[PDB]
Protein backbone atom coordinates (compact mmCIF):
# COMPACT_ATOMS: atom_id res chain seq x y z
CA UNK A 1 0.00 0.00 0.00
CA UNK A 2 1.10 3.89 -0.79
CA UNK A 3 1.50 6.00 2.26
CA UNK A 4 -1.26 8.26 2.58
CA UNK A 5 -0.98 11.99 3.31
CA UNK A 6 -0.06 12.37 6.83
CA UNK A 7 -2.96 14.52 7.53
CA UNK A 8 -5.34 11.74 7.90
CA UNK A 9 -3.47 9.88 10.75
CA UNK B 1 -13.77 -11.23 -5.65
CA UNK B 2 -13.33 -14.57 -7.42
CA UNK B 3 -13.79 -15.05 -11.36
CA UNK B 4 -14.81 -11.33 -11.71
CA UNK B 5 -13.11 -8.51 -14.25
CA UNK B 6 -11.67 -5.12 -13.70
CA UNK B 7 -13.91 -2.46 -12.44
CA UNK B 8 -14.58 0.37 -15.07
CA UNK B 9 -14.06 3.79 -13.72
CA UNK B 10 -16.88 5.16 -11.60
CA UNK B 11 -18.73 2.06 -12.29
CA UNK B 12 -19.34 1.89 -8.66
CA UNK B 13 -19.14 4.94 -7.22
CA UNK B 14 -20.62 4.13 -3.95
CA UNK B 15 -17.83 1.83 -3.23
CA UNK B 16 -15.73 2.52 0.08
CA UNK B 17 -12.73 0.89 1.47
CA UNK B 18 -12.25 0.83 5.15
CA UNK B 19 -8.94 0.95 5.82
CA UNK B 20 -7.11 0.46 8.50
CA UNK B 21 -4.51 2.93 10.14
CA UNK B 22 -1.93 0.96 11.55
CA UNK B 23 -0.65 -1.19 10.22
CA UNK B 24 -1.84 0.44 6.94
CA UNK B 25 -4.20 -2.34 5.34
CA UNK B 26 -7.38 -3.63 3.70
CA UNK B 27 -10.03 -4.29 6.63
CA UNK B 28 -13.46 -4.83 4.53
CA UNK B 29 -15.60 -3.00 1.78
CA UNK B 30 -18.47 -0.41 2.35
CA UNK B 31 -20.88 1.62 0.59
CA UNK B 32 -21.51 5.29 0.44
CA UNK B 33 -25.67 5.78 1.49
CA UNK B 34 -25.53 9.72 1.59
CA UNK B 35 -22.44 12.62 2.35
CA UNK B 36 -22.08 11.33 5.41
CA UNK B 37 -23.17 7.21 6.77
CA UNK B 38 -20.98 4.56 5.26
CA UNK B 39 -22.94 0.94 5.29
CA UNK B 40 -21.04 -2.37 5.97
CA UNK B 41 -21.14 -5.69 7.75
CA UNK B 42 -20.83 -5.64 11.75
CA UNK B 43 -18.17 -8.79 11.35
CA UNK B 44 -15.72 -5.75 9.83
CA UNK B 45 -15.69 -4.37 13.01
CA UNK B 46 -16.51 -6.53 15.64
CA UNK B 47 -15.95 -10.25 15.86
CA UNK B 48 -14.57 -11.54 19.39
CA UNK B 49 -13.94 -15.14 18.28
CA UNK B 50 -10.89 -13.69 15.92
CA UNK B 51 -10.19 -10.67 18.60
CA UNK B 52 -11.50 -8.35 16.07
CA UNK B 53 -13.20 -4.87 18.19
CA UNK B 54 -12.16 -2.15 15.93
CA UNK B 55 -12.78 1.53 17.26
CA UNK B 56 -13.58 4.83 15.53
CA UNK B 57 -9.89 6.23 15.78
CA UNK B 58 -8.56 2.58 14.51
CA UNK B 59 -10.33 3.46 11.13
CA UNK B 60 -10.36 5.46 7.85
CA UNK B 61 -12.67 5.13 4.72
CA UNK B 62 -11.50 5.81 1.38
CA UNK B 63 -14.38 6.89 -1.16
CA UNK B 64 -13.83 6.83 -4.95
CA UNK B 65 -11.03 4.49 -5.48
CA UNK B 66 -10.40 1.81 -8.08
CA UNK B 67 -6.75 1.40 -7.59
CA UNK B 68 -6.53 -1.15 -4.77
CA UNK B 69 -3.27 0.16 -3.27
CA UNK B 70 -2.38 3.22 -4.72
CA UNK B 71 -3.19 6.85 -3.40
CA UNK B 72 -5.54 8.50 -5.74
CA UNK B 73 -4.69 11.48 -5.31
CA UNK B 74 -7.13 14.46 -7.12
CA UNK B 75 -9.70 11.28 -6.99
CA UNK B 76 -10.40 9.08 -3.90
CA UNK B 77 -11.32 11.16 -0.18
CA UNK B 78 -10.65 9.83 3.07
CA UNK B 79 -12.84 10.48 5.71
CA UNK B 80 -12.34 9.91 9.32
CA UNK B 81 -15.09 8.27 11.38
CA UNK B 82 -17.54 10.06 14.08
CA UNK B 83 -19.30 6.91 15.22
CA UNK B 84 -19.53 3.33 14.75
CA UNK B 85 -23.39 1.96 15.18
CA UNK B 86 -23.49 -1.89 15.56
CA UNK B 87 -27.13 -3.88 14.80
CA UNK B 88 -27.83 -4.52 18.62
CA UNK B 89 -28.82 -7.65 17.56
CA UNK B 90 -25.88 -9.06 15.87
CA UNK B 91 -25.38 -12.37 16.14
CA UNK B 92 -21.21 -12.75 16.07
CA UNK B 93 -21.60 -15.72 18.17
CA UNK B 94 -23.50 -18.06 15.72
CA UNK B 95 -24.35 -17.12 11.73
CA UNK B 96 -23.63 -13.46 11.94
CA UNK B 97 -27.44 -13.03 11.57
CA UNK B 98 -27.96 -9.24 10.89
CA UNK B 99 -24.33 -8.48 10.06
CA UNK B 100 -25.11 -5.07 9.50
CA UNK B 101 -22.71 -1.35 10.77
CA UNK B 102 -23.59 1.66 10.20
CA UNK B 103 -20.38 4.72 10.02
CA UNK B 104 -21.06 8.32 10.74
CA UNK B 105 -18.36 10.68 9.02
CA UNK B 106 -16.96 13.51 10.96
CA UNK B 107 -17.45 15.69 7.72
CA UNK B 108 -19.58 15.02 4.64
CA UNK B 109 -17.98 14.01 1.45
CA UNK B 110 -17.76 15.94 -1.69
CA UNK B 111 -19.44 13.62 -4.42
CA UNK B 112 -17.40 13.65 -7.82
CA UNK B 113 -17.32 11.75 -11.04
CA UNK B 114 -16.21 8.89 -8.79
CA UNK B 115 -18.33 9.57 -5.28
CA UNK B 116 -21.81 8.84 -5.42
CA UNK B 117 -23.91 7.21 -3.03
CA UNK B 118 -26.71 4.03 -3.91
CA UNK B 119 -29.80 4.03 -3.17
CA UNK B 120 -31.22 1.70 -0.35
CA UNK B 121 -34.76 -0.45 -1.22
CA UNK B 122 -38.24 0.28 -0.64
CA UNK B 123 -40.65 -2.58 0.25
CA UNK B 124 -41.54 -2.50 -3.60
CA UNK B 125 -38.08 -2.69 -4.87
CA UNK B 126 -37.24 -5.56 -2.77
CA UNK B 127 -40.52 -7.42 -3.49
CA UNK B 128 -39.98 -6.98 -7.11
CA UNK B 129 -36.01 -7.32 -7.56
CA UNK B 130 -34.98 -9.88 -4.94
CA UNK B 131 -36.15 -12.95 -6.87
CA UNK B 132 -34.38 -16.39 -7.92
CA UNK B 133 -32.34 -16.05 -11.10
CA UNK B 134 -32.22 -12.45 -10.99
CA UNK B 135 -28.88 -10.98 -11.19
CA UNK B 136 -27.10 -8.21 -8.65
CA UNK B 137 -23.42 -7.18 -8.76
CA UNK B 138 -21.06 -7.31 -6.38
CA UNK B 139 -17.42 -5.13 -6.38
CA UNK B 140 -14.15 -5.14 -4.17
CA UNK B 141 -10.69 -5.48 -3.69
CA UNK B 142 -10.73 -8.82 -1.54
CA UNK B 143 -9.44 -12.04 -2.69
CA UNK B 144 -8.93 -13.25 -6.06
CA UNK B 145 -8.91 -16.70 -4.42
CA UNK B 146 -9.89 -18.58 -1.83
CA UNK B 147 -6.02 -20.27 -1.14
CA UNK B 148 -3.33 -12.73 -4.79
CA UNK B 149 -5.04 -9.84 -4.23
CA UNK B 150 -5.79 -7.70 -7.43
CA UNK B 151 -5.05 -4.36 -8.86
CA UNK B 152 -7.88 -2.93 -9.00
CA UNK B 153 -11.50 -2.99 -8.05
CA UNK B 154 -12.92 -6.18 -9.26
CA UNK B 155 -16.65 -6.85 -10.01
CA UNK B 156 -19.07 -9.96 -10.41
CA UNK B 157 -22.61 -10.37 -12.05
CA UNK B 158 -24.57 -12.96 -10.10
CA UNK B 159 -27.94 -15.01 -9.73
CA UNK B 160 -30.07 -14.83 -6.63
CA UNK B 161 -30.69 -18.71 -5.38
CA UNK B 162 -34.05 -20.21 -4.14
CA UNK B 163 -34.22 -20.08 -0.08
CA UNK B 164 -34.24 -23.93 -0.48
CA UNK B 165 -31.01 -24.76 -2.13
CA UNK B 166 -29.21 -22.02 0.06
CA UNK B 167 -30.59 -24.06 3.19
CA UNK B 168 -29.31 -27.35 1.71
CA UNK B 169 -25.79 -26.15 0.67
CA UNK B 170 -24.51 -25.53 3.93
CA UNK B 171 -24.68 -26.52 7.96
CA UNK B 172 -25.27 -23.15 9.01
CA UNK B 173 -28.52 -21.79 10.29
CA UNK B 174 -29.54 -19.54 7.53
CA UNK B 175 -32.24 -16.53 8.74
CA UNK B 176 -34.98 -14.46 6.82
CA UNK B 177 -32.01 -11.37 7.70
CA UNK B 178 -29.61 -13.33 4.76
CA UNK B 179 -29.92 -14.03 0.96
CA UNK B 180 -27.75 -16.42 -0.43
CA UNK B 181 -26.19 -15.87 -4.54
CA UNK B 182 -23.98 -17.69 -6.87
CA UNK B 183 -24.18 -20.21 -9.95
CA UNK B 184 -25.01 -23.90 -9.44
CA UNK B 185 -22.21 -26.32 -10.20
CA UNK B 186 -24.53 -27.10 -13.37
CA UNK B 187 -24.59 -23.53 -14.98
CA UNK B 188 -20.92 -23.84 -16.04
CA UNK B 189 -20.52 -19.75 -15.26
CA UNK B 190 -19.10 -19.05 -11.77
CA UNK B 191 -17.95 -16.38 -9.18
CA UNK B 192 -18.03 -15.58 -6.12
CA UNK B 193 -17.28 -12.94 -3.18
CA UNK B 194 -14.06 -13.56 -0.97
CA UNK B 195 -12.15 -12.54 1.88
CA UNK B 196 -11.40 -8.33 1.71
CA UNK B 197 -15.22 -8.05 0.32
CA UNK B 198 -16.71 -8.20 3.13
CA UNK B 199 -18.85 -5.22 3.88
CA UNK B 200 -19.20 -4.13 0.42
CA UNK B 201 -22.39 -3.91 -1.58
CA UNK B 202 -24.71 -6.63 -3.85
CA UNK B 203 -26.60 -3.92 -6.07
CA UNK B 204 -29.09 -4.30 -8.42
CA UNK B 205 -30.31 -1.52 -10.92
CA UNK B 206 -34.16 -1.33 -10.84
CA UNK B 207 -35.67 -1.58 -14.13
CA UNK B 208 -38.42 0.65 -13.11
CA UNK B 209 -36.49 4.24 -12.31
CA UNK B 210 -33.12 2.84 -13.92
CA UNK B 211 -31.23 3.09 -10.46
CA UNK B 212 -28.52 0.77 -8.67
CA UNK B 213 -30.12 -0.20 -4.99
CA UNK B 214 -27.55 -2.01 -2.66
CA UNK B 215 -29.97 -5.16 -1.78
CA UNK B 216 -27.46 -7.08 -0.17
CA UNK B 217 -24.18 -6.41 2.40
CA UNK B 218 -21.28 -9.35 1.55
CA UNK B 219 -21.57 -11.28 4.68
CA UNK B 220 -20.17 -14.87 4.99
CA UNK B 221 -19.57 -17.92 2.71
CA UNK B 222 -17.30 -21.47 2.83
CA UNK B 223 -14.65 -20.49 1.34
CA UNK B 224 -14.98 -18.84 -2.32
CA UNK B 225 -16.11 -20.11 -5.31
CA UNK B 226 -16.66 -23.69 -4.15
CA UNK B 227 -18.58 -25.65 -6.16
CA UNK B 228 -22.28 -26.44 -4.39
CA UNK B 229 -21.72 -23.25 -2.03
CA UNK B 230 -22.91 -19.97 -2.27
CA UNK B 231 -22.03 -16.21 -0.89
CA UNK B 232 -24.43 -14.85 1.59
CA UNK B 233 -25.47 -11.49 1.68
CA UNK B 234 -26.92 -9.41 4.68
CA UNK B 235 -30.52 -8.71 3.31
CA UNK B 236 -30.44 -4.64 3.34
CA UNK B 237 -34.40 -3.93 2.97
CA UNK B 238 -35.11 -6.72 6.06
CA UNK B 239 -33.08 -4.40 8.12
CA UNK B 240 -33.84 -0.45 6.73
CA UNK B 241 -35.94 -0.16 10.03
CA UNK B 242 -32.65 -0.06 11.82
CA UNK B 243 -30.75 1.72 9.50
CA UNK B 244 -33.74 4.96 9.71
CA UNK B 245 -33.61 4.99 13.20
CA UNK B 246 -29.87 5.01 13.49
CA UNK B 247 -30.13 7.99 10.69
CA UNK B 248 -33.43 9.80 12.58
CA UNK B 249 -31.82 9.48 15.70
CA UNK B 250 -27.87 10.43 15.50
CA UNK C 1 -30.65 11.43 -1.51
CA UNK C 2 -32.97 11.99 -4.28
CA UNK C 3 -30.22 11.90 -6.81
CA UNK C 4 -28.98 7.90 -5.38
CA UNK C 5 -28.12 5.02 -7.48
CA UNK C 6 -27.19 7.47 -10.31
CA UNK C 7 -23.77 7.10 -11.85
CA UNK C 8 -22.15 10.57 -12.97
CA UNK C 9 -20.10 8.72 -15.92
CA UNK C 10 -23.20 6.33 -16.44
CA UNK C 11 -26.51 7.16 -15.76
CA UNK C 12 -26.16 10.86 -16.06
CA UNK C 13 -24.76 10.67 -18.97
CA UNK C 14 -26.94 8.28 -20.46
CA UNK C 15 -24.00 5.27 -20.87
CA UNK C 16 -24.23 2.29 -20.23
CA UNK C 17 -21.38 -0.05 -18.68
CA UNK C 18 -20.13 -3.32 -20.07
CA UNK C 19 -22.29 -5.75 -18.50
CA UNK C 20 -25.28 -4.31 -16.48
CA UNK C 21 -27.09 -5.68 -19.61
CA UNK C 22 -26.78 -8.81 -18.11
CA UNK C 23 -28.74 -7.36 -14.88
CA UNK C 24 -31.63 -6.40 -17.51
CA UNK C 25 -32.02 -9.63 -19.05
CA UNK C 26 -32.15 -11.61 -15.85
CA UNK C 27 -35.09 -9.28 -14.53
CA UNK C 28 -38.36 -10.63 -15.46
N1 LIG D 1 -18.90 -15.12 -0.50
C1 LIG D 1 -17.90 -15.69 0.18
N2 LIG D 1 -17.39 -16.80 -0.27
C2 LIG D 1 -17.44 -15.04 1.42
C3 LIG D 1 -17.77 -13.73 1.73
C4 LIG D 1 -17.36 -13.16 2.92
C5 LIG D 1 -16.59 -13.88 3.83
C6 LIG D 1 -16.17 -13.27 5.14
N3 LIG D 1 -16.86 -13.83 6.29
C7 LIG D 1 -16.28 -14.72 7.10
O1 LIG D 1 -15.13 -15.12 6.94
C8 LIG D 1 -17.13 -15.24 8.24
N4 LIG D 1 -17.06 -16.68 8.37
C9 LIG D 1 -17.44 -17.49 7.37
O2 LIG D 1 -17.88 -17.07 6.30
C10 LIG D 1 -17.31 -18.99 7.63
C11 LIG D 1 -18.69 -19.58 7.97
C12 LIG D 1 -19.36 -18.89 9.13
C13 LIG D 1 -20.53 -18.18 8.95
C14 LIG D 1 -21.15 -17.55 10.02
C15 LIG D 1 -20.61 -17.63 11.28
C16 LIG D 1 -19.45 -18.34 11.48
C17 LIG D 1 -18.82 -18.96 10.41
N5 LIG D 1 -16.75 -19.66 6.46
S1 LIG D 1 -15.16 -19.75 6.17
O3 LIG D 1 -14.99 -20.66 5.08
O4 LIG D 1 -14.52 -20.02 7.42
C18 LIG D 1 -14.66 -18.15 5.56
C19 LIG D 1 -13.42 -18.23 4.71
C20 LIG D 1 -13.50 -18.17 3.33
C21 LIG D 1 -12.36 -18.24 2.54
C22 LIG D 1 -11.12 -18.37 3.13
C23 LIG D 1 -11.03 -18.44 4.51
C24 LIG D 1 -12.17 -18.37 5.29
C25 LIG D 1 -16.24 -15.18 3.51
C26 LIG D 1 -16.66 -15.76 2.32
C1 LIG E 1 -15.54 -3.99 22.21
O1 LIG E 1 -15.10 -2.67 22.36
C2 LIG E 1 -16.04 -1.85 23.19
C3 LIG E 1 -15.48 -0.53 23.37
O2 LIG E 1 -14.10 -0.44 23.57
C4 LIG E 1 -16.27 -2.50 24.52
O3 LIG E 1 -17.11 -1.70 25.35
C5 LIG E 1 -16.79 -3.83 24.36
O4 LIG E 1 -16.98 -4.44 25.64
C6 LIG E 1 -15.87 -4.65 23.55
N1 LIG E 1 -16.32 -6.04 23.38
C7 LIG E 1 -17.56 -6.54 22.72
C8 LIG E 1 -18.59 -5.67 22.09
O5 LIG E 1 -17.74 -7.74 22.69
NA1 LIG F 1 -28.74 -27.18 5.57
NA1 LIG G 1 -20.26 -21.74 -5.74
Amino acid sequence: FEEIPEEYL
Amino acid sequence: IVEGSDAEIGMSPWQVMLFRKSPQELLCGASLISDRWVLTAAHCLLYPPWDKNFTENDLLVRIGKHSRTRYERNIEKISMLEKIYIHPRYNWRENLDRDIALMKLKKPVAFSDYIHPVCLPDRETAASLLQAGYKGRVTGWGNLKETGQPSVLQVVNLPIVERPVCKDSTRIRITDNMFCAGYKPDEGKRGDACEGDSGGPFVMKSPFNNRWYQMGIVSWGEGCDRDGKYGFYTHVFRLKKWIQKVIDQF
Amino acid sequence: EADCGLRPLFEKKSLEDKTERELLESYI
